[PDB]
């Protein structure tokens, strides 16, 4: 079933939680849940489009120059994405800054483009890209939410100004009247949260295996 | 002066602890010291060459022709090509040398640092000398951090870490504490 | 340089002795000292073999041979 | 199961070492507590008790024997963090510091002997980064039973809850004062002529941390520790010599901008870090050349970030950096074997 | 010369003053002796007698099968009753091949082959005379003395060092053997100096034995090149590698013998045994052991025949005055826990300490705190903590890099460990695993070579026979 | 085919040509919108210190460039209602604690300050972040002051003997901000006519 | 246009260079990976009739002996490969695990800390 890849990529093979890939945007743009959600959505789009293009162009890539070809097929797309979200989502583009342009070197993008998109049809590749993007977005949202709660208490702040007023329903407040711990926003707070998330993933995997047994 | 610039790049503005660039190979290979040293040397050379080539391409081709938005593409493409040559040229010329630089070279074809550094340098308007120095300093910072982290993880491998934290998670926690330690150099240069 | 083996199932003995080239099985066994290890060895009665072939006491032996005394 | 030798021992124990370190710290801690009054006592007790409780909880979680609580490795960390803190600090500062040290810095790595970083200094850096306002408010010396220091319940309101310290009870220390007045285009000489006395700063009659103030009782305790063979003189001697030499050279070059020697030594937690904190065995080199390199690096970093840095004192940062550098020092400066050269090849005779 | 200073070492409680007062005692002949056939290093000797034979005191019961071995002589006249399994002085408690001799009680000497003017024959003759005497180096290493002397002859020896610096706690056998028999030890040193053409002998005693020093200086004062030296009172000082550094000042190269620096080391009991063998022809039959500990009524030194059960030694010294928490065969720093009291006394037995509860320290292992007190105490200049870390993780190859090869298991590690860690136990386990791997590899190589040779010879024989048969039928 | 090197070169050239064509089409589509967004961002930043009613012409169209003796070269943006200057907006920089602070001033035509906002700073968060208008009203103190009703003795922090409050545990940053404001007012006073009106 | 031609020239130059270099001279996760009881024979005293089949089928020189009623016996060279098990018509080979002896004794690892 084609839907198997989309479900399996979420937790069994997570880009930033199992394969140890896409760590730069995972740690950098994650001081707020909104930043994580925006970066995840952009990466998911880019992944879907690049997977579709590579799979449609699968039987033409010379084996020895496969990288600079496919990299180009990525790079231009990424460029367009930049020139899109700098023009009609400028508020979010100012926040992400460099890491929206740094999707070409995203290890998850090239890894999925090379490993899966060169030996699968267009539909399975599109579904795999969608699944990887969804897992990446979920991880980014979780990390950003934890860091934002520890730093300011609020969850999903200024979503209306970044993602449009339609998402104004997402601005929720946890721990009202909280100055927050400043270290969570700072770089030292990202590695610790990621390590704790990995430890929690290992613990819940062991417990789920025990329950299944 | 340039010594202060290089020291600021290495310590004050470290490409990993305060830049979050090139973290996947950094976290994947730092379990052993010797591959860490090899990758450090390889990535320093690659970043220097990529910075020089990117500056030449930007200031001699892109800007005079008027196309600047293309730069990203062009940049990475050139870098990719260079890396491939620097692999194959060192896989027949000196087979002995294909054990310290050639083996780890494919790991840094797309690293986010070999591309993050030129894009950052463009915004500062560096000249050719400053661009090459910026690339070399970023490579040196990456190398030093990777070597220290490799030593720490090699010692932790023989320690009694809890079974729910042994491996990658303890490495991430250690990297966070190391960034906290490096945070004291802020504002020095 | 040869070896002498006693195939006694109770106690399998194996010794290594250097003998002059062109020696005989009799002198090789006498030099190897297996007689003093086990006084119940009859060199005229029990079978003496080389690598599983019954041989003669004064038959010449080459280097790397294995004299064996058994039933 | 057979038992293996040797069947003799010198009656050593980690409990004795940690308790002797605490005993060496005792006089300076008493001097600090008497000088600052009841709020210092409240903060110190809270920090130590919270450290012990959190250590017990972490031991319970990991299943380690509870007897590990009796070796004093947690009480010592709590003691050092408490004497490193500002005197009239709120309780949650000490509790959070204890939680961040005993916990992430020590117990998350397995326990005593496994962590790669100094727990107390890790907590100190984390507290300074996270809460800069509470960690940069220094209370003037209000000696216990002096008719001007707050009473018992007033001190309770000062430490627990959030009663403001009023006015005239907080002043600037020495290093921060020098840096600020330098930013006020005043040369380094006029600032020290009318704003610093070496005799009183050496005794400990100046604002500062809880136990850092006195650079004399700390020296006595460190010397006693050296004589008891608990620590090695290499690290303290190297740190102090490096700081003094660099400061003296800077003073001799440009006397109107740099202050060095006695001023650098008798200010900040330099002596406390040199004797009691940089000499942590678990996070220091095991060689002699390694310890010398560790001390020299600590001193150089301390002086550099003191003078040209953005901090008034960087003992914690220097200690953390050298703790990071320690494993390479251990693996590249091993002692020479018996019957072998430095490279490890067998000797030839 | 002048004493140098060794690196590392500890000062454990000597406990030598409660036993080095009474003279060397004697033992009534026990009913039966158990003589293991392997009381030495290297190959095991092969028995020459059968069950029921009558032997005399000094008969050669077992003979060496190869060059590196030592014979076993009958301690007393009697009848052989078993050539089978006997209990062994080992911590494991397993049995070993050995003879059981029923002591007749007559105690009649065999017709010994005495020499004539030992300072007249070439060194090889004296070396083989020592070889046919059972001298095994009563120092702990139980390495045959004949092989050591023969290896010494080939090189150039500039000094014969007599290892009289008894350093183990509770042990005083060397002290009494030097107080009472200084003349014999000096004569043996002169005989060894004749065997190995050397310059001088430098008999060394620790400074906590003033009586031994005075007796030795009184005995050796007319012979010239003989010297008496007073080495410091340090624990790992009796070791050959450390004593050589203390005396000469050089260091024995790693993976090399003491003849490289031109020094030969012999124990103070081995020298006396060599003197006895050369002057009178008496083989190695009895030695001197020390019975001490808080659980023995009267600590003493006993002249014990080889193969005597331990229970007889304990009964001789009054008896167990209480409950012995531990029984050790040797010093507390290198001893082995005896399984039972029926264990015999091999040539390498040095003491039988009966330690009570208040002499044994209590230990509660705790994680290593990296205090580096091990590095300051290791005589070989190693890093014990790293070796323990690698041995606990079963990384023997990495452990050997940090000095597991050069470790001598002296015990100075665990003696100064704040968090009580069985460092020597870890090192012994790691060395055992390495030796097991090495033995397995050696067996694999040997069996593969044997298969190759057997297949090749069988194939060539078959081919030659086939060719001969083909030649025969052609002429038919 | 993947054979002769001609295929590799032709494939890479075709990929580059197609990508370049797409990128140039996208750029010609969106560069005007990007420039409009940047201009709107600049106007939004300006509008926080300059109320709409005061100015009629476009402030970001008649930018001056005045050279003084201390600040160097400035970027005075005028706000003329009907051929008459009513407000001048410029920027000041001065060394703080963590580095230079860049701020904006909106002095009216008579010397009254209409509002000051801090653009770029690297002060310690949680200790000297109150200079921002989104967290504290301290930066809103300067709103009616001038060189007339405030002599050259109250233009300092209270630590130095002035009238402006200092942050609890942070005085260097308020010193720098007040010095920048005073220097801007004195610079306006020096250059008459064009800037003064 | 003047830019597409330049980009195409750079692309064809890179392609030709890579092709010529390949003539003359995956995944990140996989690339990281690249960078980073015995038994012995046994012969009783009755089941061997000297049929010399065990020696006949034994690549190792373990069984020693020939002829009849000689009671051929093994050595230390055995590896339990079983080439003599089926060889014996009377089923004399009795492969057994190796027993523990004093010379094959090793110290046990300490329990824990
Ligand atoms: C060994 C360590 C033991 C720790 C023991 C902790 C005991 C005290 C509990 C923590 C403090 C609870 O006291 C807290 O007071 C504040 C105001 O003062 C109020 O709480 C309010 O502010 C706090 C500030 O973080 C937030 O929870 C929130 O914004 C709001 O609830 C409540 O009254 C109570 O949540
Ligand atoms: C919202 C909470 C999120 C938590 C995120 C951080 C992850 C923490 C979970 C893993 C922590 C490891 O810490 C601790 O590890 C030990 C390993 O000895 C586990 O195991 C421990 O408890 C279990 C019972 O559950 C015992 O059977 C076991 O003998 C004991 O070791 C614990 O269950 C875990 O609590
Ligand atoms: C062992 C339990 C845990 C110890 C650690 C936690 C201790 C925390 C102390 C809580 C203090 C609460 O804060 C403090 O409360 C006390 C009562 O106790 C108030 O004290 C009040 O009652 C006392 C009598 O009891 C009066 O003399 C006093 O004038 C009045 O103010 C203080 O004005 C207030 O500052
Ligand atoms: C390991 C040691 C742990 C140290 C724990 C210290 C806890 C200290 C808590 C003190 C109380 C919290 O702070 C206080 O909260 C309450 C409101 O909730 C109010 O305080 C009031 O109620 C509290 C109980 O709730 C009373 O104990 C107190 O005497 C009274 O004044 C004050 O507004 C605020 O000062
Ligand atoms: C970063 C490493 C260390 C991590 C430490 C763990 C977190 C510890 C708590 C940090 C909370 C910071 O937020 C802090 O919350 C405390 C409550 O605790 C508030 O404290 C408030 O309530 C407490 C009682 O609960 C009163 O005693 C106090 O006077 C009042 O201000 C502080 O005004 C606020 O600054
Ligand atoms: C067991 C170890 C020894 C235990 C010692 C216990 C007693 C120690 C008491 C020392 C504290 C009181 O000693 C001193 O008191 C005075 C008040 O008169 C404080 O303050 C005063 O003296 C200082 C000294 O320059 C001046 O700034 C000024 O005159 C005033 O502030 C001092 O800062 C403090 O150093
Ligand atoms: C390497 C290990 C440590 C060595 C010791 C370190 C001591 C501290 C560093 C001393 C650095 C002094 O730093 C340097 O001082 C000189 C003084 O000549 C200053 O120099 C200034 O004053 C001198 C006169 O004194 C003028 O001639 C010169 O034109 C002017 O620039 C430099 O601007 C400054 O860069
Ligand atoms: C600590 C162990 C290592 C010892 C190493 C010693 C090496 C250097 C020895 C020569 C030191 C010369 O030290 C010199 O002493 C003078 C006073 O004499 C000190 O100077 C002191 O007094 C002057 C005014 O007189 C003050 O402005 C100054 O702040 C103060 O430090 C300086 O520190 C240094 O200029
Ligand atoms: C591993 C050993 C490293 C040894 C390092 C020795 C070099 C460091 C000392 C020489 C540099 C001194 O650096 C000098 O000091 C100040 C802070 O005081 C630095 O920093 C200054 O500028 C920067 C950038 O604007 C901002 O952080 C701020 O304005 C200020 O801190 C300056 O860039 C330089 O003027
Ligand atoms: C740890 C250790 C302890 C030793 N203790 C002694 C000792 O107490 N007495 C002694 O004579 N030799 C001692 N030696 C040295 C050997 O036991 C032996 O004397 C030397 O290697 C050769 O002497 P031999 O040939 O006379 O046995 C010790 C060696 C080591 C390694
Ligand atoms: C001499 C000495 C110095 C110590 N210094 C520190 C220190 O600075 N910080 C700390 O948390 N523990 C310190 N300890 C306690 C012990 O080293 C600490 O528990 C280990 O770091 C735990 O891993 C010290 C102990 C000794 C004996
Ligand atoms: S003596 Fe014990 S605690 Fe000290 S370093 Fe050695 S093993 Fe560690
Ligand atoms: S047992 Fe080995 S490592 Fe330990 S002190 Fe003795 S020689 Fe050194
Ligand atoms: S095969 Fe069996 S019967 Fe034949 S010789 Fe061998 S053991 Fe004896
Ligand atoms: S099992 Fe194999 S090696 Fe062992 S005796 Fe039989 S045939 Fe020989
Ligand atoms: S290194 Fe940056 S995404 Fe992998």
């Amino acid at each position: 079933v084609p839907w198997q890849y989309f479900t399996s990529a979420l937790w069994q093979y997570n880009v930033a939680l199992v394969q140890m890939l896409a760590l730069c945007p995972t740690l950098a743009v994650t001081t707020t849940a909104t930043n994580g959600l925006g970066m995840g959505l952009a990466t998911t789009l880019v992944l879907v489009m690049t997977n579709a293009l590579i799979s449609s162009m699968r039987h033409t890539i010379s084996p020895e120059v496969r990288n600079p070809v496919m990299i180009g097929v990525i790079a231009g797309v990424v460029t367009l994405t930049d020139m899109a979200m700098n023009a009609w989502m400028h508020e979010l583009y100012k926040v992400l800054g460099l890491f929206i342009a740094l999707i070409v070197t995203n290890c998850a993008v090239l890894g999925r483009a090379e490993s899966f998109c060169l030996r699968n049809p267009v539909i399975p590749s599109i579904l795999d890209g969608a699944g990887m993007g969804a897992g990446f977005t979920a991880v980014l949202v979780v990390i950003g939410g934890i860091r934002e709660i520890l730093g300011s208490g609020t969850l999903f702040s200024q979503a209306s100004s970044l993602l449009g007023s339609h998402f104004k329903w997402m601005e929720i407040t946890v721990i009202p009247d909280f100055q927050g711990i400043l270290l969570a926003i700072l770089p030292p707070g990202a590695f610790i949260v990621l390590g704790f998330l990995l430890a929690a993933k290992r613990v819940i995997d062991r417990k789920r295996a025990e329950r299944r047994q | 002066e340039y010594v202060l610039f290089l020291l600021g790049t290495v310590l004050v503005h470290n490409v990993v602890l305060v830049g979050f660039l090139g973290l996947c190979p950094f976290m994947g290979v730092s379990s052993k010291l010797d591959p860490s040293i090899g990758l450090a040397v390889a990535t320093t050379l690659v970043m220097g060459l990529g910075g020089a080539s990117s500056w030449l391409l930007e200031h001699y081709v892109l800007l005079p022709l008027g196309i600047g938005f293309i730069r990203i593409l062009a940049y990475i493409v050139v870098i990719a090509g260079m890396v491939q040559l620097i692999e194959m040229i060192i896989r027949k010329a000196s087979p002995s040398l294909y054990r310290s630089l050639g083996i780890y070279l494919p790991l840094i074809t797309t690293n986010c640092a070999v591309l993050g550094v030129p894009l950052l340098s463009v915004r500062e308007g560096h000249d050719l000398t400053m661009a090459v120095l910026f690339g070399l300093g970023s490579g040196l910072g990456f190398s030093l951090i990777m070597i220290i982290f490799a030593g720490l993880r090699e010692r932790l491998a023989l320690a009694n870490v809890p079974a729910a934290f042994s491996g990658p998670p303890i490495a991430f926690v250690t990297a966070g504490l190391l960034a906290l330690a490096f945070m004291g150099f802020g504002g020095l240069i | 340089r040869v070896s002498v083996v006693y195939a006694d199932p109770a106690k399998p003995l194996q010794l290594s002795c250097k003998v002059e080239d062109g020696c005989s099985v009799e002198q090789a066994i006498q030099q190897s000292g297996v007689l003093r290890c086990c006084p119940d060895i009859d060199l005229k009665k029990q079978k003496v073999g080389v690598f599983g072939k019954f041989v003669k006491l004064d038959s010449p032996l080459k280097d790397g041979d294995r004299i064996e005394i058994y039933q | 199961s057979v038992a293996a030798g040797p069947f003799a021992h010198d009656r050593s124990s980690v409990n004795r070492i940690m308790l002797d370190v605490c005993l060496a710290l005792t006089p300076a801690t008493l001097f600090g507590l008497v000088m600052f009054g009841w709020p210092a006592i409240n903060l110190w007790l809270v920090t130590c008790v919270s450290a012990l409780a959190i250590e017990a909880a972490c031991l319970r979680l990991l299943g380690q024997p509870m007897r590990r609580l009796l070796d004093g490795s947690a009480l010592l960390t709590g003691w050092l963090l408490a004497i490193s803190l500002p005197p009239w600090a709120p309780w949650w500062i000490g509790v959070g510091g204890s939680l961040f040290a005993i916990g992430i810095g020590k117990q998350l790595y397995g326990g005593i002997g496994q962590n790669p970083f100094n727990p107390a200094m890790l907590a100190r850096v984390a507290l300074l980064i996270a809460f800069p306002l509470q960690m940069t408010t220094w209370a003037l010396p209000h000696p216990l039973f002096s008719s001007s220091a707050p009473g018992f319940f007033d001190s309770l309101a000062i430490t627990f809850a959030g009663a403001p310290l009023a006015d005239g009870m907080t002043g600037a220390t020495a290093l921060g004062n020098l840096k600020t007045e330098l930013t006020l285009n005043r040369t380094a000489q006029e600032i020290l002529e009318g704003g610093f006395s070496t005799i009183s700063a050496l005794f400990g009659s100046t604002p500062g941390s809880l136990g850092e103030t006195s650079e004399l009782l700390l020296l006595v305790g460190g010397v006693w520790l050296v004589l008891r063979r608990i620590i090695h003189w290499e690290i303290p001697v190297a740190i102090l010599a490096s700081v003094f030499v660099m400061a003296t050279l800077a003073y001799l070059i440009n006397p109107e901008r740099y202050a060095g020697g006695l001023y650098q030594l008798t200010s900040g937690g330099l002596i406390l870090c040199a004797f009691f904190i940089a000499t942590d065995p678990v996070t220091s080199p095991i060689s002699r050349v390694g310890r010398l390199i560790f001390g020299v690096g600590c001193g150089v970093l301390i002086y550099v970030i003191r003078t040209w840095g953005s901090f008034p004192e960087a003992a914690a940062f220097a200690v953390l950096f050298m703790n990071a550098l320690t494993p390479l020092i251990d693996r590249y400066w091993r002692p020479r074997a018996y019957g072998r050269n430095v490279r490890g090849k067998p000797l030839v005779a | 010369f002048n004493l140098s200073s060794i690196r590392g070492g500890v000062h454990p409680a000597a406990h030598k003053d409660l036993s080095a007062a009474l003279p060397i005692g004697s033992l009534p002949l026990p009913p039966r002796l158990y003589l293991p056939l392997r009381q030495h290093a290297g190959a095991e000797a092969l028995p020459m007698v059968a069950v029921g034979d009558k032997v005399l005191k000094g008969q050669l019961l077992a003979f060496p099968p190869t060059e590196v071995s030592a014979p076993v002589h009958a301690p007393t006249s009697g009848r052989i009753v078993a050539i089978g399994p006997v209990p062994a002085p080992h911590p494991s408690g397993l049995t070993t091949t050995g003879i059981v001799l029923e002591s007749d009680g007559e105690d009649r000497w065999i017709d010994l082959d005495v020499s004539t003017d030992p300072f007249a024959e070439d060194p090889l003759v004296l070396a083989d005379r020592v070889a046919k005497a059972g001298i095994v180096g009563l120092g702990g290493a139980i390495f045959p003395a004949a092989v050591k002397l023969k290896q010494g002859t080939r090189h150039e020896i500039k000094t014969v060092l007599v290892n009289g610096s008894e350093c183990e706690p509770y042990l005083t056998c060397d002290d009494r053997i030097m107080r009472e028999r200084a003349e014999a030890i000096v004569d043996g040193a002169r005989l060894i100096q004749h065997i190995l053409r050397a310059y001088s002998v430098v008999i060394a005693i620790e400074d906590n034995k003033p009586e031994a020093l005075a007796a030795m200086r009184a005995a050796a004062e007319h012979f010239g090149a003989i010297e008496v030296m007073a080495v410091p009172a340090l624990y790992p000082m009796g070791s050959a590698k450390q004593l050589i550094q203390a005396v000469t000042g050089r260091e024995v190269p790693a993976g090399g013998r003491s003849t490289d620096v031109g020094v030969l080391v012999h124990n103070a009991g081995t020298v006396y045994a060599i003197q006895q063998a050369l002057r009178f022809g008496r083989p190695l039959i009895s030695r001197v052991v020390t019975v001490s500990g808080a659980c023995v009524k009267t600590p003493q030194n006993l002249d014990v025949l080889i193969g005597t059960p331990v229970q007889a030694l304990i009964d001789a010294c009054g008896g167990l005055s209480g409950d012995p928490q531990q029984l050790l065969l040797g010093g507390p720093m290198m001893g082995a826990v005896l399984p039972s009291t029926e264990v015999p006394v091999i040539k390498g037995a040095t003491g039988l300490l009966a330690l009570a509860r208040h002499e044994l320290p209590n230990k509660d292992p705790a994680p290593c705190i990296r205090c580096a007190s091990c590095v300051d105490a290791c005589p070989m200049g190693l890093t014990p903590l790293d070796m323990a870390l690698y041995a606990r993780a079963d990384d023997y190859d990495g452990a050997s890099e940090y000095g597991l090869r050069d470790c001598i298991l002296c015990g100075c590690c665990s003696y100064v460990c704040p968090s009580h860690i069985p460092l020597v136990h870890y090192f012994q386990y790691a060395k055992g695993q390495q030796d097991e791997r090495r033995s397995a590899a050696r067996k694999s190589d040997y069996i593969k070579r044997q298969t190759e040779v057997r297949a090749a010879r069988l194939a060539e024989e078959e081919a030659a026979k086939a060719a001969a048969k083909a030649a025969k039928e052609a002429a038919k | 085919w993947r054979p002769m090197v001609a295929y590799q070169g032709l494939s890479l050239g075709l990929v580059c040509a197609v990508v370049a064509l797409l990128l140039l089409t996208g750029n010609i589509m969106t560069h005007g919108t990007i420039a409009e967004q940047q201009m709107q961002d600049r106007l939004a930043t300006l509008r926080e210190v300059l109320p709409q009613s005061l100015y009629d012409n476009n402030p970001l169209a008649d930018s001056f460039k005045v050279q003084d003796a201390e600040l160097g070269e400035v970027e005075v943006l005028p706000a003329r209602l009907q051929g008459k200057l009513t407000a001048v907006v410029f920027q000041g920089r001065n060394i703080g604690y963590g580095g230079p602070i860049e701020q904006m001033m909106s002095v009216d035509a008579q010397g009254k300050i209409l509002g000051v906002r801090v653009l770029t700073h690297k002060e310690t968060p949680g200790l000297a972040d109150k200079i921002e208008a989104s967290r504290s009203d301290w930066i809103k103190v300067f709103d009616g002051l001038s060189l007339e009703n405030t002599a050259l003795d109250k233009w300092k922090v209270k630590k130095d003997g002035g009238q402006f409050d200092q942050f609890a545990g942070a005085t260097i940053t308020p010193r720098a901000v007040v010095k920048t404001v005073l220097q801007g007012l004195q610079f306006q006073a020096r250059h008459a006519e064009q800037l003064k009106a | 246009i003047e830019a597409t031609l330049a980009l195409t020239v750079m692309g064809v130059l890179l392609g030709c260079g890579l092709g010529l270099a390949a003539r003359k001279f995956g995944g990140v996760g996989l690339a990281e990976k690249l960078a980073a009881a015995p038994m012995l024979a046994r012969v009783e005293a009755s089941q061997c009739i000297g049929c010399t089949r065990c020696y006949r089928a034994c690549p190792t020189d373990a069984i020693v002996g020939a002829s009849g009623q000689v009671h051929v016996v093994l050595e230390d060279a055995c590896t339990g490969c079983g080439k003599c098990r089926d060889a014996c018509p009377e089923d004399c080979v009795l492969l057994i695990p190796q027993e523990q002896t004093l010379d094959t004794w090793r110290w046990d690892k300490p329990a824990a800390a």
